[PDB]
Parts: structure tokens; sequence; C-alpha cells
């Protein structure tokens, strides 16, 4: 029942500043060591903070300290991070983490200490991109015997998500929709694609469905295979 | 500071296996190592701590055993749910470093992409830019090569890449590359190539098209 | 005067003496750890919340040599079992000091039904837990003796019952 939940995630501009927010509820949060780790995007974990139960003991990692400042309260059980002078390489999923002697069964504590509870996370993102719609476009193939693959690039974009359906749903079977790649630019780019028989390819319709919340972009769609 | 070593960076095992994970320290730490689990898009947990005792609520087919350098992880008749990236942390120092990962994937068969390639559509043409794209289809190990060739040229710096994770049908992956070029640059050439080295096929297998002529 | 002779000095090991412990795997275990600026290892275990618990450590084999009375100084932390959640019934604050006699060395073959009880030892000072948290030890100092010694050696053991105690000394001698 020991819960974490972060908030105040979110994007901003490099130079700029975030304060992260962990609500805990379940536990006497007064007796709990707190912490934060973080995770770069297709990368490992790496801590960042951590303070003690009475507000006490402040720790930093070397690739943050002078920037960041960790904080808790009490009789609110919230813990805080106050993020400076953000850069790139500080975009990540921040957990937030707690320890508790009570259930560390060893007689004699170790130096450092280790995460036994962790939330589920919040994304920052910092990036000077604004929101931005996607370009929809086409993956047509022609006609050759076999099985035939189709489909949809998502390109231009910022932030993510994007969703992409086909046939508004009605496709499900060999739909593979790529994870999103940072462009140069700072902005997003994706595939959607499903594979068919080729026999479809005169008469069958298909469609991809894109909608890209942040800006309000849904479009329809159609791929036409090539025909000569 | 202190630097942990992760190995292998990934590892393949199929359900009911005995898979064992090391981590190596650069210098001393007792036997102050965490090891915890990650399933994509999901918080870590701690599965051991000590170098050898088991988290509460832990399953005992995990286990722990090591001290100052050497350590390990041991997963006995692995279960579906075990396929997940695994990471040690060392809290002997005030740095708490942490191992890079290791990766347990599903193990299978040998398997071929099927490849196809797209011409960049004529919609995109219209806004100057023009993005031609590559996608292999369902093939084990993640393990390929891709090439594009531009009136049989090599490119370079000139692409980007994307796998998605493993099917939870079959187990295979399946990869896209797009290359991006200008307008101009596009207009300018004929013969647009796509070649594929992977371990499933006995040679390199070729998708092309020629601008212009189907 | 009458100066001690000393048969056995854990700390003074350095680390260097390995100890039977019984089952393997679970219970007793060899750790590192700094104290005062110095290096010190101590055998350990905490397993308070199982509570099926028998764990044993035994010594090396000790030549008794002259010695027919020996004296048994042990150093020792336990922590306060109101410290965890859950564990009124399963955590315990004491263990309890064996001993065995022989003529031989019985090497890995560990028989603790040939050992006898010499007594339960219980701490003055447990380590509650801002002790713990604050890495500050509360060390225990008990002595026991035990009877006319016969055979050429001795072991001396531990049993665990589910308590979380550190042994940092352990040292024995006797009288001339």
């Amino acid at each position: 029942e020991v819960q974490l939940l972060e908030s105040g995630g979110g994007l901003v501009q490099p130079g700029g500043s975030l304060r992260l927010s962990c609500a805990a509820s379940g536990f006497t949060f007064s007796h709990y060591m707190m912490a934060w780790v973080r995770q770069a995007p297709g990368k490992g974990l790496e801590w960042v903070s951590r303070i003690g139960p009475s507000g006490g003991p402040t720790h930093y990692a070397d690739s943050v300290k002078g920037r960041f400042t960790i904080s808790r309260d009490n009789s609110k059980n919230t813990l805080y991070l106050q993020m400076n002078s953000l850069r790139a390489e500080d975009t990540a999923v921040y957990y937030c983490a707690g320890y508790d002697s009570g259930y560390d069964y060893v007689a004699v504590a170790g130096p450092a200490e280790y995460f036994q509870h962790w939330g589920q996370g919040t994304l920052v993102t910092v990036s000077s991109a604004s929101t931005k719609g996607p370009s929809v476009f086409p993956l047509a193939p022609s006609s050759k015997g076999g099985t035939a693959a189709l489909g949809c690039l998502v390109k231009d974009y910022f932030p993510e998500p994007v969703t992409v359906s086909w046939n508004s749903g009605a496709l499900t079977s060999g739909v593979h929709t790529f994870p999103a790649v940072l462009q140069s630019s700072g902005l997003y780019s994706l595939s959607s694609v499903v594979t068919v028989p080729s026999s479809s390819l005169g008469t069958q319709t298909y469609i991809c469905n894109v909608n890209h919340k942040p800006s309000n972009t849904k479009v329809d769609k159609r791929v036409e295979p090539k025909s000569c | 500071d202190i630097q942990m070593t992760q190995s292998p960076s990934s590892l393949s095992a199929s359900v009911g296996d005995r898979v064992t994970i090391t981590c190596r320290a650069s210098q001393s730490i007792s036997t102050w190592l965490a090891w915890y689990q990650q399933k994509p898009g999901k918080a870590p947990k701690l599965l051991i701590y000590k170098a050898s005792n088991l988290h509460t609520g832990v399953p005992s087919r995990f286990s722990g055993s090591g001290s100052g350098t050497e350590f390990s992880l041991t997963i006995s008749g692995l279960q579906p749910d075990d396929f997940a990236t695994y990471y040690c942390q060392q809290y002997n120092s005030y740095s708490r470093t942490f191992g890079q990962g290791t990766k347990v994937e599903i193990k299978r068969t040998v398997a071929a992409p099927s490849v196809f390639i797209f011409p960049p559509s004529d919609e995109q043409l219209k806004s100057g830019t023009a993005s031609v794209v590559c996608l292999l289809n369902n093939f084990y190990p993640r393990e390929a090569k891709v090439q594009w060739k531009v009136d049989n040229a090599l490119q370079s710096g000139n692409s980007q890449e994307s796998v998605t994770e493993q099917d939870s049908k079959d187990s295979t992956y399946s990869l896209s590359s797009t290359l991006t070029l200008s307008k101009a640059d596009y207009e300018k050439h004929k013969v647009y190539a796509c070649e594929v080295t992977h371990q499933g096929l006995s040679s390199p297998v070729t998708k092309s098209f020629n601008r212009g002529e189907c | 005067q009458g100066k001690e002779v000393v048969l056995l000095d854990f700390a003074a090991a350095g680390g260097e003496l390995g100890w039977l412990t019984h089952p393997y795997g679970k219970g007793w275990d060899l750790m590192q750890n700094i104290m005062n600026d110095m290096p010190i290892y101590m055998y350990s275990v905490c397993n308070v919340m199982s509570g099926d618990q028998d764990n044993w450590l035994r010594t090396n084999w000790v030549y008794r040599g002259e010695a027919e009375r020996i004296f048994i100084e042990l150093k020792f932390t336990v922590r306060d079992c109101n410290s965890f959640p859950g564990g009124a019934s399963s955590c315990k604050e004491t263990f309890n000091l064996y001993y065995a006699e022989s003529d031989l060395d019985y090497g890995t073959n560990f028989q603790k039904r040939l050992f006898t009880k010499i007594d339960t030892i219980a701490p003055d000072e447990i380590t509650v837990s801002s002790d713990f948290e604050a890495r500050h030890v509360k060390l225990n100092v008990e002595e026991r003796s035990v009877g006319p010694l016969t055979r050429k050696g001795f072991y001396l053991a531990f049993q665990d019952i589910g308590a979380c105690v550190a042994l940092l000394s352990v040292r024995v001698y006797y009288k001339k």
C-alpha cells in the first residue's frame, strides 16, 4: 500500500527551471529516506539526489550539484526537486524512491543506501522545440506475387506521442508502429506499417488514422498502391 | 568513482531456463550491492540487496551471490514475466552508481526478414524534402545491416533506423530505416536500392526501384 | 603475574579466518565494515522475519595445549526487534554459545548434536533504529568459561534462532 506519485513533469527551454513533486501515502513518510533517480530515454538509471528523514543530510550526484535542490515537507508527505539551469542532458523520466531501515534486514548499515520503493515517474523534456503537428505521408507498394507491406510516415511532430490505427481499428493483425526517433531539428518521426496479401491491393481500402493530441491533428490518409 | 560493469549486455533465454547475469565492480564494494528489474515503460523494482538477501515479496527463483568485486544474479526456471532489464547498484560509496543494464530476451528460431522499399510520396515531394523507407519485417536475431545506395553509390550521415521490441506473438523484431533527402537531390537520381545483411539470409538481399518508371 | 595466553583471536585475523556455517547459504555471513577509520570484519545474520531459524557458526578447531579452563570473550551488536514492523513473534534478541571437544579435527564435517550449550548470550544494550541509521554501533561484551577440558582440541559454535546479530570479536584464552 506504499504509494509514490510524481508530478510537475513537462516541457522546458534550456536554461529554464522546473519543480517536481512526489505525493506519498500509505506509510509514515517521516521515517523514510527519500531520493530521486532518473533515466534518460533509451538509457540506464542514474541516481540524482537524496535527503534524510528529518530533512537531514543531503547529497547530490556530481552531474547535478549546484543546480538542483531536494527538500521535503513531512507534514504534507511530499518530496520535492527544484531543478535550475536545465540542459538537454537532464531530459529524463524522474523517479521518486524511498528507503526505510525497518525493512533492511542486516545487522549493520551499509554506507550508502538502496531503493525499496519507486514511484511511476514523470517525464521532463528539455528542448527548444514547440508543439507542432505531423505531416502524414503514405508508404505505397505496387503489385508483387506474395505478401505486400504498406504504411504511413508520420513526420515532424513535437512532442510525443502520436497514435495510429488502420481502417478505424478494423485492422489489427501484423501492424507494426515503430518507436519515434528524434531528428536533428528536434522534431519526431515515426512509421506505421501493416503486411497484407498483394491480391488485396486493387480491391481493399487501406486508411491510416493518425491523432496528435497536443496540436489537435487528426488525419485519415488513404494509401493507394502504385499501378502501371 | 566506483564504476559498475554488467555482463552480458543482452541475453537470450527460453522459459524454464536457468540464467546467470554478472556484475563487476572496478574496486571493492563489500556486499553492498542491489539488483533491480525493469520492464519497459515501468518503474524498476528491488529484487535483491546485501548481495544475496531477497526483498519481501520477491520470488525465491531469484538469487544473488558475490562480494568485493564479482557478483551474480541467477534466475532458475524463467517465467514469462522475467524477460525484462536487470540493473545493479553499489551502495558502498555515496556516488551510488548503477550498471548499464542486462536485457533478458526470449530465444527463438532464426528467421529472415521480408524486406520492402518505399519511394517518397508525390505529396511530400511538393514540400521540398523527400524520404525513402526500407522495412525489414519479422526476423529473429535483432542483429542486421541495412545499406542505402543511390544510383548505385553509398550513402552516409543520411538515414535513421528504428526497431520494435520483441513481438508477443512470434518473438521477432521489425526494423525501418528512413533515407532523408532534399527534393532537388532526389530529382537528380534514378535507382534507389536498399541492401540488407542478416544471418537467416545466405547472401544479402536488395530491394530497389527507379524513380519515374514504376 | 598471571598472564593470559590467547588460543584464538578472531579480530586479529583481519578477515583471513573463514569459519564453517550451516545451513550453507542461509544464515551467518562474513562481512566487512568501517568502524573508527579501520576495516572490521564480522559474522552476521539477520533473518528476523521467517521464524524457523536454526543457523550455526563453527570456529576452526583450536588446539588446547595446557589450558584446563578457558575464557571466551564475545563482542557483538544486536538490533532492537521493535525496529522491525511485523516482527513481534519472529524476532529474537539472543543467541546461543555452544562448544564441543575432540582429539581430531573433523574439517567440514559439522555435527551439531555433539555440541553442548554454554549459555544464552543476551545484550545489555540493543541498537535502536536511530543508532542504526546514524551508523553508531552499541558494542556488548560477554564473557563465559568452561570447565575442565580433556581432549586435544575444541570448537566453539554460535546458534542463531532469529536475531539480528553482528559478532565482531571472539577471543578465547586461559590464565597461566
